[PDB]
RNA sequence: CAGAACACCUAAUUUCGAAUCCAGCAUGAGAAGC
RNA sequence: GUUAAAACUCUUCUCAUGCUGGAUUCGAAAUUAGGUGCG
């Protein structure tokens, strides 16, 4: 159309954050350092991926509400094409209107990544079994990303907002079990002429 | 490739950005001040952008009072000095903030911003090389206080010597000459310039003093020179920053001149440690020389005996220091007994600069005079054009020098395996002052510490891990000490090996067995001549020895 | 589909202590305390808190004569089948309850101070070891937001249960030198998992 | 229009990944497959050949390098992939100049 | 730079090709004593002096030609750089030392080794760097030195690569890197049996074949890239079709799922098992038919192959 | 030209007995493999600076290599970081598995997963000291039969 | 040529930093001008 | 000196779409703020 909708979403920290590498050379030079590496750039940043879980957050959301919303999450499965979210993220047919970024640390790596030691208490005996230093972010740091929208419909940022305030509630990344990656977003938008560069 | 932000007369912010493309490399980020300009600071340093390392020269003010002002907005990935500018700035970092909140100032930094500057805080002392960013880094003693030093940037386009503040002859603590380049200096970075007397004035006030030092350098300078002269009355350190700083180069002795490495003060020093022990000695009427440091005479503890020492006609006043405008020790020194020495100068005058340029192996491209008053840094300017040396100084404010790396072998044999032109060959990476490859027929056409042998190291410490006096934490922290360099792994093995005489403890693990004392203290000197053995080998010789024992570091 | 909410509240009763786990914030303290209190970067006091809550259940469950897994031997695989494994996590799948950090209500300077401990011989009385510590003062406040994903009916007792262990035996660390004794206030509540939808 | 031809090689640049579909309920690793992808910072290069150039040929370039910076290139463009930045240094040609 | 003398920036020549030559005493143009001494030319400021010497001044660094040196010489008053000297030696000497602004390196050239050498050993003795002369970049990818006979020295063997921008030094690390790659290249590219004799299977009829892949063709389980694969290995022989799939059929004792692609419908656990186990008995009984066979059973459902 | 490698693990493509071989062709003609590099490569390296194991059957290794598969001391992770270690010299093999089974006086612990089943102490030590003596005869063998025996557990 | 504020004595040391699963699918293979 | 010679299989069309390195493990285990001195 001749209307793009852009979301620009800073993030901030405010537990520990961890997301693991998985660039297989740098965590194989990592693990000789840290049993969990961060996902990191080679530009020294931190980089979170952010479309899986804004889909992930509206699928069970308007899967509870009772919306007729596919699971993408199970084994192989295939996006129907006619949910709200293969709308939005993408489908099989076509790709999604929504261009989620990853989210890339306004912070290099030695200023917002701390290397910690996790241990396992034994339940008697209270003594350390097991053993793990793993690289985790800081609170405080902020992230920033650009959620583009190419085709905007009046339920997209509502449902990008509700998918942010749910990613809010559970954690964005690593392990949401016991702690990590809970945050905070502010959001703003802007929908901008797809002909603004031509000039 | 180098700008100079702020470097004219260093207050409001003064730094060296040495930008050499992969890694934007900060020297002398300090603050001077003169006694709103908070701000004009706060545009300089959101001015000076994402700087991958802020190298530190020395522990004073003026080189090291925006570090954690870089923390703050976030600009600084490392930061590096000496251990001893390490702690000196723990207390300069200290002193400066807890001055933000008495005289009210709207504070620069927060402390918690001092600590987070040493959570990123690296340290290696002099004539260590590092690798960072394609960009060798290399610390040289230039005397002025101690753990200061000038540094030596070896970039590809170029090699940057930033010389910092230089002593004199009238340094005691250190070494006289300052520690250079053993390589070729393209570019040197100078910043130009700006002792029986108070002996024999201290017979005639005690017999018949006050003196206001500066808690880096001068106060423990003051002090050494009352050490060597024994004449009959006593000496007190009536300042708490100044006493601290007394201690830590009693513990950093092993960075001071090599005469002073073997106590230092040889005692006779009763230093007052709280402020009931200060009114008592200000109103002491006993002939006593107070040594002490406040400064100019603005704030501190000097001004406890002021008043006692101010009316009092039989005493006087030393100014071994500068005082600088509108300072009540200005105001004490013109007028408005009082001697002042000149000779206590940590700064060294233009002469000793001129020594400084003339002993570099190679003479310089260009010589950036940057700090100083105008006039002594024109006249000094002058003098360097004497000597045919370029200069630029930053108010007037250019070659290209490549450090190429030639392969000087055959290529023709050539082949692929994993579509790569690969080819296996044996030569010398010889390195000139343009990295040279050549071939073995050129070689042909070229060709303190105690000692142990290394099987006698490898059972001593096998038998002391054993015996629980060496551990695996022991080791890796020896190792960290001995990667920073070896005078700190030195001084990390003698204050472990250290017996407190209050206590009888030696910070050493106690051995696990049926040892009797003679037996435990045999062990732990047998410790201390392994590991100093240890330091004195090679880097890599002691990693594949220490790796055994501790599989980690 | 629901959602479980279980909003705690932690009042210190005994002084607390949790170790700092950041091995750059440990090395630029162990100049100044031998013992460095778990802390944020925006300087609010940090306790792990699943793995106290699992390890009291699964000391309690083992305890009554349930097929529950000890997850705290060395290597231990969780067997995906108990009721442990259900709330907090198995190899296969991840647990229900999701439970934060014990994030302070307050900052460092208001909630921890800088102790010294010793250690004395028994037959000199003599203080032979001295050490100083960070501990965090009694009357400080935690609070975390425990989140259950896939509630049953049982979960919230079995979370009350666990947290009455935890003020039994205690949180953190120095648990037998008395460090720790601490109390729980819970508002439980559960919320719709569509209610963010606009 | 040119291929972009990258400056580094592939041991340098090219670092493959593990990518991962995770079940919505039960939060586990469901689906997991590996891909190659490039690095960050790595540098290419194209060289764009306007013959008979009109006036506006460079602008409409430029502001369609801009769409490329603000939407990306290649694939996986919805999930974050591809964000890249565009420098140009244009140079007004005579045809003849190999005819020395 | 100078290469031996070609100056580019362009590329003047001083005493090849594409050149503004200068020549000396003691192209597309020459240019000589028309301009005298004391007098300015451009093209890069360029003066001659006397000598009894070209001064080029450039955008970065003032090069200065000297020539043949026999007498009180003439020397310019301003700013030099490099200072190119002949060396055939107390003259030369002060001839530098008498020149403001001493230059960054000088250039010894137009001789034979001993004076030179000499020569350079008394320049170092005065503190300014000589250079004795006698295109891919290169790059040490490398990492301890020496001081053996006051050189800085590293015992080194390697490998050099060469590339289309530059050349790099690499060790043993780089080798047994892509000595790995390249194995595990060649190790993957054959299995032990491929294309060779025909090799203990279920028997179904053919018409059942055809129900069942239509059907495991209607839901998504035998699709056309399993119908493209399944074809690839029967052509390299029956053993490989076999291990191909008993590789899809297999279920993994950690996760529970096999290869197939899950069928799309309302199947629960038992009816999808049913139908995993359903075609994997119905390619086990197409493996049994003739390729000509078997293409015609295939061709039906995947055109391509 | 005289081949200095056994023709093993000798692969059947129809009429055409092969093998994948990858080497260096000496000319001296031999046609030698990596380990003969190694041999060169140190040799000047100790030159130029100059200047300046247990038995076991093939059929007992692939039955306990299977049998630690099944009780998961021997897995996945376990095969692949024993072959990246195997690939980089025997030495290095030889001090990752010595670093694997190594008891650790303080802690008591071996780097070795733990056995899935039950099983008494003293035949856990036993099943940990046979994957030491089974990796530490499968170090003996050359590269194309010690991943012939690890291709089937770990592809 | 710069920061400066009733008494002690001590504020050290050690151990762990590992293990495991997964790495699969699916769709498109054609048109048109010269 | 070849039924020679002369003429470019050229132009148009991005390997794109769908998939969150997730799951399992409490920095806790050792050690009295002790001694010193008259309400
Ligand atoms: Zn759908
Ligand atoms: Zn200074
Ligand atoms: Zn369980």
């Amino acid at each position: 159309a001749k209307t793009m909708k852009k979301i620009y979403v800073t993030m901030k920290t405010l537990s520990p954050l961890y997301t693991g590498e998985v660039r297989r050379e740098d965590k194989e030079a990592a693990q000789k350092r840290v049993n969990f590496p961060v996902r990191k750039t080679a530009t020294n940043k931190v980089l979170i991926p952010f479309k899986g879980a804004l889909r992930s957050a509206l699928e069970i959301m308007l899967k509870a509400k009772g919306e007729n919303v596919c699971d993408t999450g199970e084994s192989r499965a295939r996006p129907c094409g006619r949910c709200v979210t293969c709308s939005l993220f993408g489908s099989m047919g076509r790709a999604g209107r929504a261009s989620v970024d990853f989210l890339i640390s306004n912070d290099t790596k030695e200023q917002i990544v701390r290397e910690s030691t996790h241990l396992r208490i034994e339940r008697q005996t209270k003594s350390a079994s097991d053993t793990f230093k793993g690289e985790e972010v800081i609170e405080g740091a902020t992230f920033t990303a650009t959620i583009t929208i190419s085709n905007p419909q009046e339920k997209d940022l509502s449902l990008i907002q509700s998918a942010l305030k749910f990613i809010e509630e559970n954690g964005i990344g690593g392990w949401l079990n016991k702690g990590y990656g809970r945050v905070s977003f502010e959001v703003k938008s802007e929908d901008v002429a797809t002909d603004r560069f031509l000039k | 490739m180098i700008k100079f932000i702020g470097g004219a007369s260093k207050v409001t912010g003064s730094a060296f950005l040495l930008e050499t493309g992969n890694a934007k490399i900060l020297i002398d980020c300090g603050i001077e001040q003169e006694k709103d300009n908070n701000e004009i600071i706060e545009k300089k340093i959101n001015e000076i952008g994402k700087a991958d390392i802020c190298i530190l020269t020395h522990a004073h003010l003026a080189a090291s009072g925006l570090v954690p002002l870089l923390v703050k907005k976030r600009k600084v990935n490392k930061i590096i000095s000496t251990p001893a500018t390490k702690e000196l700035c723990r207390l300069l970092f200290n002193d400066f903030q807890r001055i933000q909140e008495e005289n009210n100032d709207i504070p620069l930094y927060s402390y918690d911003d001092i600590e987070s500057s040493f959570e990123i805080w690296d340290e290696i002392d002099d004539r260590n090389t590092i690798e960072l960013f394609d960009t060798k880094i290399t610390f040289y003693n230039n005397s002025h206080i101690i753990g200061s030093v000038s540094v030596f940037i070896e970039t590809h386009n170029g090699n940057y010597l930033f010389s910092g503040d230089i002593g004199s002859k009238l340094q005691q603590l250190m070494d006289y000459p300052p520690d250079m380049p053993d390589g070729n200096v393209d570019y040197l970075i100078l910043e130009s310039t700006y002792r029986d007397r108070l002996l024999e004035i201290a017979k005639t006030t005690c017999e018949n003093v006050l003196i206001p030092s500066f808690a880096i350098g001068r106060l423990q300078e003051v002090l050494y020179t009352f050490s060597n002269y024994n004449f009959n009355f006593p000496v007190y350190i009536d300042s708490p920053m100044g006493s601290k700083v007394t201690n830590l180069i009693k513990e950093y002795n092993i960075y001071l001149k090599k005469k002073l490495r073997r106590d230092l003060f040889n005692n006779k020093y009763i230093a007052i440690n709280t402020s009931n022990q200060s009114k008592e000695l200000s109103n002491s009427k006993e002939p006593a020389v107070i040594i002490s440091a406040s400064g100019m005479l603005e704030g501190g503890r000097i001004l406890n005996h002021l008043e006692q020492i101010k009316n009092d006609e039989n005493s006087t006043l030393i100014f071994v220091g500068y005082q600088a405008q509108n300072t009540r020790g200005r105001k004490i020194l013109d007028g408005e007994r009082i001697e002042k020495l000149n000779s206590f100068s940590a700064h060294a005058d233009q002469d000793e600069l001129i020594d400084y340029i003339e002993r570099l192996k190679y003479t310089p491209y260009k010589v950036f005079l940057v700090h100083g008053e105008k006039e002594q840094r024109e006249i000094l300017a002058k003098r360097i054009i004497s000597k045919k040396i370029r200069v630029e100084l930053p108010e007037n404010y250019e070659i290209l020098i490549e450090k190429k790396v030639v392969l000087n072998i055959n290529t023709d044999n050539m082949c692929n395996f994993a579509s790569y032109r690969l080819m296996p060959f044996s030569g010398f990476i010889v390195e000139k002052d343009r990295i040279e490859i050549n071939d073995k027929n050129w070689f042909d056409m070229i060709w303190a510490l105690p000692d142990m042998s290394h099987d006698k190291i490898i059972e001593n410490i096998e038998y002391l891990f054993n015996i629980k006096i060496l551990s695996k934490n022991r080791i890796k922290e020896f190792w960290e000490e001995f990667c920073k360099g070896q005078k700190a792994a030195i001084k990390y093995i003698t204050q472990v090996h250290r017996k407190n005489p209050n206590t009888g403890r030696r910070n050493w693990n106690p051995p696990e067995g049926d040892f009797t004392d003679n037996e435990i203290e045999k062990l732990y000197e047998t410790a201390y001549n392994t590991l100093l053995s240890l330091i004195k080998y090679d880097k890599n010789k002691v990693y594949n020895i220490l790796i055994n024992f501790n599989p980690k570091l």
